[PDB]
């Protein structure tokens, strides 16, 4: 049932109500910080504004008008290619550290 | 003891233009180099310094090997990877024990045919341009020779081996990609090997170095102009070079200039010696009794060349040393040249050439350069014959060409007493 | 010249066993260190008690 | 790699003819960079 | 061929000896050029405080003319045949060598024989060189590296001949007389103390005959009361700090006592030193370098450069490192460096030792590249080991080294041993000797 | 210097003089980089003593009475030094200095030796300057008479 | 005095003829330094 429940969960989760994209909510560990540092200017700046807008809404205990909510169908991972490579590089260093 | 092997150099030019040359010496270690026509002369006004950064980026991430792997992998087998550049060529060389050539070759191929020039790695490397340049420029000779080329040519050969300051932090990934794509092509390369079999290098080149290239003034003939650049910096000693256009490497006239270089004096032969047979040195010594150094300067390129002399003296004596040196060359141009002087010069030149291909580094540089310059191999015995063939009149005529030719000059130090070209 | 710099004579401070400049001091190093170690081990045990 | 360069570079010689002898440039320069060895500049 | 078969294909070095004691050694190749020279067991370790600098003074006179070739005649002859004549002096060895076309080997040997036996030493030339040397002393003072290394020897070997610099103190330069020099020469330049070595396109038999022809007159006796023998040199755990805040970077050299030339332990020590390695700001590896010291230094910008070293003398030596850094980075550099020596003593791993072994293999072979490096190896080896050690032997010695051998050998020379320390420049942050000593365990 | 050199015209005009003259007028108004931190008190004293002399000075005033200014000069500027240390005559040489810096715009100046100020020929050059065009006269104009 | 310079200097755009007009140099330069006013460089 993992598509119907998915869209339902997405909305129940509600980060979309603050105008955030899923990757904007990831918990930042060292791999994530490096991935974010590698983002091209436009994606980095977009991320910064979406987060700032969400924090502002959160402070006011408000949410965006429904028509501005991030849509399940339009949310894509902008961070994945960068994060995947950062993890791959680390794993490689770890395998070499064991020799 | 009586050695094995000695074997001969194997040479092979492929249809695409790539040259492969190898010498099996049965040594315990191997030396492989990929020579490319990608020196600084191929940069243009919009991408100056791109080849300098490229020279410093050999260990950045590639499609087949991460930056981390290139460093750890080469070090694991106690190997070496270096990039050497002149105004015309770039040479990527690897060194390792003979059983590990497979490993070094894979990294070499990744570095030269599959670099990724990742945005963040390229940005992080920029500062290195500043460090590398500062180190090189600690040598006044570097200042003077770079300025000499800039003063002599309107383009191409005028470009510096080091990135201009305004470009540091501005060289983009796209410029690096374009530079590799426009110049690292089959017809512009030579794969040279020492202590490696010709078949394996041939195989490697056939399978991984079959590359066609874009555009790649990345062909532009160097246009000699003449001029002078004076760099005042108040150093106790003045460094100066005075040259005129000479001849392209590969021509017979180039040989005359090489012999003239050794008649005048091309470097010391005896530790702390008085350079008794150096014509320029003895001429200056008679008039100047302050410390100084003087030497004939000879640079020969594919489509041009610069010939003259270089001086180092106390600032107040700059004029005296330079004029005395110049006058000495004028006497040669007037025909005052003895046969014994010419034979001695020929001996120094011949012994000097043979000594320069004595080590693997010199050997490789010689073969690689011939491969890119003439796409052929001229053996030592032939070179020595071409040297013996130079006539006393050819030497005199080279001197004349220098004396009457439009000059280029570069000087650095406290220049209060350093003359201008028109005062010579 | 920095070559005019010679270390002053320390013969009035040296332990007897390292007074001969023509002899290696490695033969007494073990004894010289063993003593200090003995002094430190004994202090540690005293304090522990 | 294994062999360190003749002169190691740091960032931030001559007083006699003898020590000045050989310093004058005689050929075009070459610039080298390495993975394991100090960079160099010839002539 | 494999690296192994290639090792067994190097021509064996041929060694002969004349009646007067002179050893003649050569390695034949097919090079149209060669290097031939004379290596001598003479250096400042053989000098006393009265004549320290004598050998270096002689080096200045060696090419200034001989009885057979006065003034610049020797010079003109070398130059006209396109040969190169060079020389060098160290605390234990002195060498004079010529690079020339192989066909000129006879004249090359004659010239060397002439230089080593008939040096003029003209009083006027001696006065000229006196000023040249004084000026060279001033120039050397501007080389922080040379200064710190002379300081390391001065303190590590204080009170012994090894503490002396090669050039000697300036007052000796001002006072050395021809008498002093001829005396030095008659005593040290004897056939039994020399090795005529050559590498390149030549045959041993030809070299030997040329040696018989040109070096037979060389004395091989001396006597009994005047046979300069070497006494062991005591090493002293100590420190010499020349503070000069006016200099931009600090130079520090630290070392423990090494075993000396002849000891088998030098191979394992070379492996260990290869593991720690060398570094400078122009290295492309940076944060990824295998040596922990190198990558820590590069990522944290701890120094402009550093280099491990194993300086060997007859029966002692200096085993350690030298680094150049900013005034605020000295303690950190010393901390990381000592931590690495301790890690090797107690926890060297098989993989890093293998890397060290491969680095050493590459350094050994790449060093013997050309007739000059080979000729020098022949000359020096004959003086130090009394024989040329073949590559196949070096490989066997390197092969025998593993993590266990590295921990044990390093523990033997580094663990809880007193080091000799020399610092020059803005060194307010150079650690106190007690703290450095505690860092040794 | 950094402030002044933010103006490309400064770069070009300083280089122009350095290219045109062998000496004197070839000197820049700004201290060379290698000299920053090296100008000594003695050089400053030397410079003032060789050039701040009576025969090389003029005290000018506007909005002050001539008598007071005259009495000030008489009592406090009654120095000596005469004509002081004049320099060598400027020797025109000619040449070119090209400064590559990749700016979207190129600034360039081309000149030849003209005439010393005070000569009649200098007046001809001043008129020639205005025939060719010596600066705008109308805000955003097309400079129709330049 | 209290008249600040026309342009205040700071240390560590043009896109049209109109705004470029007047920028070409026409006279030798003058360099000025003040106790109370921003430095300036003319022409
Ligand atoms: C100095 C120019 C950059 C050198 C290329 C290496 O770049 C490094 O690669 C690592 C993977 O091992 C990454 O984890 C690290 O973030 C990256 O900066
Ligand atoms: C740590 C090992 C010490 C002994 C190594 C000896 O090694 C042996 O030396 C012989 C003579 O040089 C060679 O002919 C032989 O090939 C080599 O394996």
């Amino acid at each position: 049932w993992l598509e119907g429940i998915r869209k339902w969960y997405y909305n129940a989760a509600g980060f979309n109500k603050l105008g955030l994209m899923r990757d904007d909510t990831i918990h930042e560990n060292d791999d994530v910080k490096e991935a974010i540092r590698r983002l091209p200017e436009n994606l980095y700046d977009d991320r910064v504004f979406r987060i700032k807008r969400a924090l502002d809404l959160s402070m006011r205990q408000q949410i965006l008008p429904k028509e501005q909510w991030t849509k399940y169908e339009e949310d894509k991972s902008y961070l994945e290619p960068y994060l995947k490579e950062v993890i791959r590089e680390r794993k490689e260093r770890e395998e070499w550290a064991k020799k | 003891e009586v050695p094995p092997h000695p074997q001969d150099l194997e040479f092979t030019r492929l249809p695409n233009g790539l040259v492969i040359a190898s010498l099996e010496n049965y040594a315990p270690a191997s030396r492989i180099g990929l020579f490319i026509k990608a020196g600084s002369r191929y940069e243009n006004s919009n991408n100056l310094g791109t080849s300098h950064l490229l020279r410093l980026a050999s260990s950045l991430t590639t499609k087949g090997a991460s930056s981390f792997k290139i460093t750890r992998g080469i070090e694991a087998v106690g190997g070496k990877l270096s990039v050497t550049s002149t105004r015309e060529n770039m040479a990527y060389t690897v060194e390792c024990l003979r059983d590990d050539v497979d490993i070094l070759m894979e990294f070499l191929l990744n570095v030269t045919t599959a670099p990724e020039f990742r945005r963040w790695e390229v940005a992080a490397l920029q500062p290195q341009l500043r460090i590398d340049k500062a180190v090189a420029l600690q040598n006044p000779q570097a200042h003077v020779i770079e300025n000499l080329h800039a003063a002599a040519y309107r383009n191409a050969l005028a470009n510096s081996l080091y990135c201009p300051d305004y470009r540091i932090g501005k060289v983009t990934p796209v410029e690096l990609h374009d530079y590799v794509q426009n110049h690292f092509t089959s017809a512009r390369m030579a794969l040279i090997g020492l202590g490696v079999s010709h078949p394996v290098l041939k195989q490697v080149a056939e399978q991984f170095l079959n590359i066609r290239g874009g555009l790649g003034l990345s062909g532009a003939k160097a246009k000699y102009h003449g001029g002078e650049i004076r760099e005042q910096n108040g150093d106790s000693l003045v460094h100066a070079a005075l040259v005129a256009e000479s001849a392209a490497i590969g021509s017979a006239e180039a040989n005359a200039f090489s012999v003239l270089q050794h008649v005048l004096g091309a470097g010391p032969h005896v530790k702390r010696g008085s350079n008794a047979t150096s014509s320029l040195y003895q001429a200056v010594a008679k008039g100047v009794h302050q410390p100084f150094d003087v030497s004939a300067f000879n640079a020969s390129y594919s489509d041009s060349g610069l010939f003259g002399f270089y001086t180092i003296s106390q600032a107040a004596s700059a004029g005296d040393v330079i004029k005395a040196a110049y006058n000495q060359v004028k006497t040669i141009a007037q025909g005052n040249l003895s046969n014994p002087d010419v034979q001695a010069a020929k001996n120094k030149l011949k012994a000097g050439y043979l000594m320069s291909v004595e080590s693997s580094e010199g050997f490789l540089d010689e073969v690689g350069s011939q491969a890119l310059a003439a796409g052929s191999y001229t053996p030592p015995s032939t070179v020595l014959q071409q040297i013996d063939a130079v006539a006393d009149a050819d030497v005199i005529n080279a001197a004349k060409k220098f004396v009457s030719g439009r000059k280029s000059m570069a000087a650095s130090g406290n220049l209060g007493h350093t003359p201008f070209i028109d005062e010579l | 010249s920095h070559t005019d710099i010679k270390v002053p004579d320390f013969s009035d401070y040296r332990r007897p066993e390292v007074l001969d400049s023509t002899k290696s001091s490695k033969e007494s190093s073990e004894a010289r260190k063993g003593f200090s170690y003995l002094v430190t081990a004994t202090t540690t045990v005293g304090v522990a008690y | 790699a294994a062999v360190p360069a003749t002169s190691e570079s740091p960032v931030l010689s001559v007083l006699c003819r003898e020590s000045l002898r050989g310093q004058a440039a005689g050929r075009p320069l070459v610039a080298s960079v390495s993975l394991n060895v100090p960079a160099s500049v010839r002539y | 061929a494999t690296y192994a078969q290639a090792l067994q294909s190097v021509p064996e070095t041929q060694v002969s000896q004349l009646d007067n004691g002179l050893r003649v050694a050569s390695e034949q190749s097919s090079q149209p050029t060669c290097t031939v020279g004379v290596w001598i067991d003479a250096g400042s370790r053989y000098e006393s405080e009265k004549n320290n600098g004598a050998g270096y003074f002689v080096e200045h006179l060696a090419f200034k003319g001989t009885k057979n070739r006065p003034g610049n005649a020797l010079e003109k002859e070398v130059e006209s045949m396109g040969a190169h004549l060079n020389a060098y002096s160290t605390r234990e060895h002195t060498a004079y060598y010529i690079k020339a076309l192989s066909k000129d080997l006879p004249k090359a040997v004659e010239l060397l024989a002439d230089i080593v036996q008939n040096c003029s030493l003209e009083d006027s030339q001696i006065e000229k060189e006196r000023d040249v040397i004084l000026q060279e002393l001033q120039e050397n003072d501007t080389s922080m590296r040379d200064v710190v290394f002379n300081y390391l020897h001065a303190t590590a070997f204080q009170g012994t001949p090894l503490a002396q610099s090669v050039e000697g103190p300036s007052e000796n330069v001002r006072k050395l007389s021809r008498a002093d020099l001829t005396e030095y020469l008659s005593r040290h330049y004897k056939a039994p103390r020399m090795v005529l070595a050559a590498a390149g396109g030549l045959e041993h038999r030809q070299l030997l005959d040329l040696a018989q022809k040109h070096f037979s007159g060389l004395s091989g006796t001396y006597d009994e009361d005047a046979v300069p023998t070497l006494s062991p040199c005591r090493f002293t755990g100590s420190q010499i700090c020349h503070r000069e805040d006016g200099l931009p970077l600090a130079h520090v050299a630290i070392a423990v006592e090494g075993p000396g030339w002849a000891h088998p332990d030098n191979v394992a020590l070379q492996v260990a030193n290869a593991i720690i390695g060398h570094y400078d700001c122009t290295y492309g590896g940076g944060a990824h370098l295998s040596s922990p010291l190198a990558s820590i230094a590069a990522t944290n910008k701890l120094c402009q450069s550093f280099q491990t070293f194993n300086i060997c003398y007859a029966d002692t030596g200096l085993l350690g490192a030298h680094f150049v850094c900013d005034h605020m980075s000295i303690d950190d550099m010393m901390f990381v460096l000592q931590g690495q020596w301790m890690r090797l003593c107690t926890s060297a791993t098989e993989s890093e030792v293998l890397r060290g072994k491969n680095l050493l293999r590459n350094a050994l072979v790449s060093h013997l590249d050309g007739t000059t490096p080979v000729c020098e190896d022949i000359g020096r080896s004959l003086l130090t080991y009394g024989r040329r050690i073949p590559l196949a032997e070096w490989e066997s010695r390197i092969a025998e080294v593993d993590a266990r051998v590295v921990r044990e050998v390093c523990s033997k020379y580094f663990y809880d041993q007193c080091p000799a320390v020399a610092g020059f420049g803005p060194i307010e942050q150079l650690p106190d000797y007690n703290r450095i000593r505690s860092g040794m365990f």
